[PDB]
């Protein structure tokens, strides 16, 4: 799905229960395969240290 | 005709230029100007944080 | 009695209404205008047609399918054949414009999907075959949408654009196209996207056939879907309006 | 880059109250995530990205 | 400097700093203080090293060739482009238009070559690097009159000394260097497509002013570029796919990122 | 641009949003606060954990069925095992808190139903067998909802709570529970109910294991219904947040 | 300056500057004037050379490696640590936390190697020293694209010139460099134990930009560290036992001091 | 923008800096500040020399 627009979609579905996990990734903006190729992750890869807060806007 | 400016800290460093061309000068490392509301928020009508975006 | 959702844009003969929208995303914070005497090089006096050129040109509609990868329209070339914008563009060596791009797509409450409406300044695209450069007929589509590909284009001895959507035909990550002025048409909350592009270029004026300074791209990130019964044909209509168009260097008509 | 001294944390998502849809509307949707930095974000110590390689000078 | 966090307490209102409509094409400006109780922290953190000048202003090798003491390769030539090197090219390509001055440093290094030549006792080699702007006569041999540089600028450098360096102005015709060009060179929408229609910086020739010895010697000139006094406009996505050509965007499609297993896997695979 | 329907409550690490609601019903007109020197008896200095205790604890979700009678959660005992609220509660002889109870339940436009969300101060419940008193394991359910009964519980030689909803397990008329702070989650207009309970008790502080001062009850007065196709699993999630929690009398941990 | 002695005379009181209780954890402040008749002496003696800056601010060799003209060892690499040298490491370890700027001087020296190679006539060797901060791509060969240093800093130095030198900032993430670390890197109190959990300064690569001759040549880069603008906190006992590892406190037990005979022996044995 | 300071004796030496970074500056050899009553005498209650330590 990494070779597609599917890498971008987070599947949400109507269950028979709640408490289920939708997703999960660690806070590593420059390292995790999730963030490493983002606008933030590409810039972060040109630098050695980083500090700050991050906004994860879910639509 | 020298120019004493500040060093990067957490003093001063005097500078004189010898060349007749501005291209011969040192880099401009101390310009920390910034304006992300060209990219973050390029919307026509203002969007206030505490208010519902779509109303 | 107001609403952030309502809108009405009047340019020339044409007016455009919206009953569900987001803000108008203004280019790079810049609203289009004319060239200043300070920034001008061409010494001849320009033609500024006004109401005849800067108006709403509605190109052909395209169908959004559950499997559509995306579409793209180069910018000066799209309206190159439309009305007096296309005429002045042929008789003149130099031209300069900005646009008000209104992408329209209405579905219902039982339909879902989400499109990225971007305006990529200088979308220089790559070729399928690494040695060649795409053909003019492969990159451009006058008023007729050119479409992205679902999967990699084969590198034979062609001049085909490498259309795989996920690289946007530019070898970048399609998810970072968000830096270029854009909006989303999430069928859940939206109805249309409006982007007011200012003139972006490294020269004050450029030829309108030889160089397409902006490229509009409509790429669905979350696919169209609906349960059976829900109407299947969901079209997307693109309406672009030149803004502050000037033309220098008059001569005979054409490009060659 | 990763270092467990410099460990960051985990971002997870869970169903609070299952997705409820009417009849004739799709029950499986999608969510999209966006990443941006906050006003306190800063990067330090410049280095080269590991993301761009080369074997010969391009021609 | 970076913004300090404000001390926040509990809240129970209809103010929603967290709920928005990302369709607007506007990035949210939520900060920790908005979705939690924050403490006051004073940020002295500075975004000094991330200014465009600090990012781009570092000498990068953009290309390098060789010429010899004898034989055919007695002088070298390079049509100037920053696109032959993956490293510097990719940084410049974070922006559509860039405008800047340049600082050129050359690292010229020689190596003695294998020969049957006896009694070698080299003399010090002096090199000449010459710039031929688009239109001037080009050296067709190590000794054509062209190397007089009566008007062309050129550096004469004797080995063992500090690396020859000089700066150059913003040599463009346009009010900014164009990094990308979605167009052709011919009005008939034909001919060249892309940035090469724009690249016309000229050539750079180098040669040994003297052979120095009886044995063979081969030299390798490394050209370093350093953008001083930089201005960059219209940013864009960093290059994902690897570079294939030095004259065009030609890429071979690659996936969005690397992978891991489930959307729940807290670890790269 | 405002709406009586939108809300955002921030307590500690947690924030809670609502896009459809009624007002926040504040206890008996009283907003929770700390104990005054005027009303205090325990002379030792209290621990007021703050951000660690007074935050949003989301207990387990429960399923609303077309046949569910109702549910009830005792109050100190529900969060008795949750985080640092449960810890301080074990190490301390005395405790005092108020709460922000957020009951969440979202359905669609084709679903119907209506729940009563009450906060019953001192819900002393009765036994099935008239001679006995219900067991601690019959009255209490830590974070796991205890549920009412559709019909009368049999009076054997048990210690079962007399769960018939219509008497609310207290021998009263379930329709008069409306005196205790409450809200309704009519699926037609609502999405959630928020109740801010102040500390109600006849003593300034009490032990948190021995006495459960408030009891939350979610009893559906008009049943869940929907036509086929409309999603069947409709859960209810309860999120409670302690408010102004103080603890006096520190010693070893437990209850005995 | 040092304190002058006060002229003292006889005494016969209940004031006892000499009797104390050392259990208090307080060092006595008795001076000659207190337990004898002193003369006035004016002390001009200065404690200038014992300031922390003067103690630590002197170039010390911290490590050195070799690379060659040909073969396998054509480039070198060193993961930066001040702990490989006994001398500088021990001075820094007089303090738990130290904070400072660094001055790097490199002494690069080459030696001709034994060969059957005839007609050798070396050309001047130019070296490149490159720093790869933690995370950047590493040179896997003397010629990987990595050596372009488009963003990594690197020194190009031609032999026979003055030693390449540059200074570096306080590159730590913490508000001070930690000399010791009584902890692990993993929250599960596992993995690495000690200071190595903290050392992450990156690597330093060096290579010959040119081979120079037909015969073999081997070079040896010596890295010198000099703590400028030093701040040191929480002092501790100087290292008694000899160092065993470069990543840990591991010592082999040794006696408190050397010996002599009787407690009455006025002479070391 | 120079700075004339004193030399070590038993004169002056003018100094100017040329670099934009404070890290590029010379060492701080002339700071003879000192405070041993962090280590010698870190006691809570004051201890007077002439008096009995334990009373
Ligand atoms: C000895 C004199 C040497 C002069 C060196 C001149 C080099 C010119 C550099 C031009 C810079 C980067 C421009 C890319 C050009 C383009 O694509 O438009
Ligand atoms: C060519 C550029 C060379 C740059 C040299 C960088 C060397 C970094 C020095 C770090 C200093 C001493 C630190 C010990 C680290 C630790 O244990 O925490
Ligand atoms: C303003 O600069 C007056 C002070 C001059 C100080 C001495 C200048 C040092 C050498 C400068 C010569 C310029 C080199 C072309
Ligand atoms: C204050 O410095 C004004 C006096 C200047 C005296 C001449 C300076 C000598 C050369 C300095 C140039 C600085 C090197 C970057």
């Amino acid at each position: 799905k990494v070779n597609s627009m599917e890498a971008y979609q987070i599947p949400v579905r109507s269950n028979e229960g709640s408490g289920t996990q939708v997703f999960g990734f660690p806070l590593q903006p420059g390292y995790s395969s999730v963030f490493s190729r983002t606008l933030l992750g590409e810039i972060l890869n040109y630098y050695t240290h980083w500090s700050g807060s991050i906004k994860l806007t879910f639509m | 005709g020298a120019q004493v400016s500040t060093q990067k800290t957490g003093i001063h460093y005097t500078n004189i230029n010898y060349y007749k061309d501005a291209a011969s000068n040192s880099a401009n490392r101390q310009d920390f100007t910034q304006d992300p509301s060209k990219f973050t928020e390029p919307v026509k009508d203002i969007m206030i944080k505490s208010l519902p975006a779509l109303n | 009695g107001y609403s952030d959702r309502v809108r009405s844009i009047t340019l020339g003969n044409s007016t455009i209404t919206t009953q569900e929208c987001a803000n108008v995303v203004v280019g790079y914070g810049v609203w289009p205008d004319y060239l200043k005497d300070s920034e001008a090089t061409a010494e001849d006096q320009p033609t500024q047609p006004d109401v005849a050129t800067c108006r709403f040109y509605t190109l052909d509609s395209v169908q959004w399918q559950k499997t559509s990868p995306g579409w793209w329209w180069k910018l000066p070339d799209a309206l190159s054949n439309l009305g007096l914008f296309g005429q002045n563009m042929q008789y003149h060596y130099l031209g300069r414009t900005g646009y008000t791009i209104h992408v329209q797509c209405n579905a219902s409450k039982f339909h879902q999907g989400c499109l990225l409406v971007v305006c990529v300044p200088e979308a220089e695209m790559g070729c399928a075959t690494l040695n060649n450069t795409p053909s003019s007929a492969e990159l451009l589509g006058g008023d007729t949408a050119k479409e992205f590909a679902d999967k990699p284009v084969a590198s034979g001895s062609n001049k085909l654009v490498q259309r795989v959507v996920y690289n946007a035909g530019m070898g970048v990550g399609v998810g970072n196209l968000t830096i270029f002025p854009h909006q989303w048409i999430n069928l859940r909350t939206n109805n249309s996207a409006t982007i007011v592009m200012p003139y972006t270029n490294s020269v004050p004026m450029d030829n309108m056939f030889r160089h397409n300074n902006v490229t509009l791209m409509v790429i669905p990130f979350v696919p169209l879907d609906y349960c059976p019964g829900s109407t299947t044909y969901v079209p997307i209509t693109v309406t672009i309006a030149p803004m502050c168009a000037e033309y220098n260097g008059l001569r005979l008509a054409g490009h060659q | 880059a990763s270092d467990e001294y410099t460990a960051g944390g985990f971002i997870t998502c869970w169903y609070q109250t299952n997705i409820v849809v009417p009849a004739d509307a799709q029950s499986s949707c999608y969510i999209m995530c966006f990443v941006s930095a906050c006003n306190d974000f800063s990067v330090r110590l410049l280095k080269d990205t590991p993301f761009i390689s080369q074997e010969n000078f391009f021609q | 400097r970076v913004a300090d966090t404000v001390g926040t307490g509990p809240t129970n209102s209809e103010a929603i700093p967290a709920l928005t409509a990302a369709e607007t094409g506007h990035t949210s400006q939520v900060v920790p203080s908005d979705t939690m109780q924050t403490r006051h922290v004073k940020n002295y953190h500075s975004r000094s090293e991330s200014t465009i000048e600090n990012f781009l202003c570092r000498s990068a090798c953009v290309y390098f060739t060789e010429y010899e003491n004898s034989g055919a390769k007695r002088y070298a030539e390079w049509v100037i482009t920053p696109r032959q090197a993956a490293q510097l090219r990719r940084k410049l390509e974070f922006f559509t238009y860039v405008r800047f001055d340049l600082e050129l440093t050359f690292v010229i290094t020689s190596t003695q070559q294998p020969s049957t030549t006896q009694n070698q006792d080299a003399q010090i080699l002096t090199h000449q690097i010459m710039y031929v702007p688009p239109g001037g006569p080009v050296p067709d041999k190590v000794d054509s009159y062209v190397w007089q540089t009566s008007t062309n600028p050129s550096v004469f450098w004797t080995e063992g000394n500090a690396p020859p360096r000089m700066s150059v102005p913003f040599l463009s015709i346009g009010n900014a260097y164009s990094n990308f060009y979605d167009g052709w060179s011919e009005f008939s929408r034909n001919g060249v497509y892309g940035i090469n229609t724009l690249n016309n910086m000229g050539t750079l020739y180098a040669r040994h002013v003297n052979a120095g010895s009886t044995g063979p010697i081969k030299s390798t000139i490394r050209i370093y570029f350093k953008p001083k006094h930089v201005k960059a406009w219209i940013p864009r996505p960093p290059r994902l796919c690897q570079y294939e050509k030095a004259k065009n965007v030609n890429f071979q499609p690659s996936g969005v990122t690397t992978t891991r297993q489930s959307i729940t896997t807290m670890t790269n695979t």
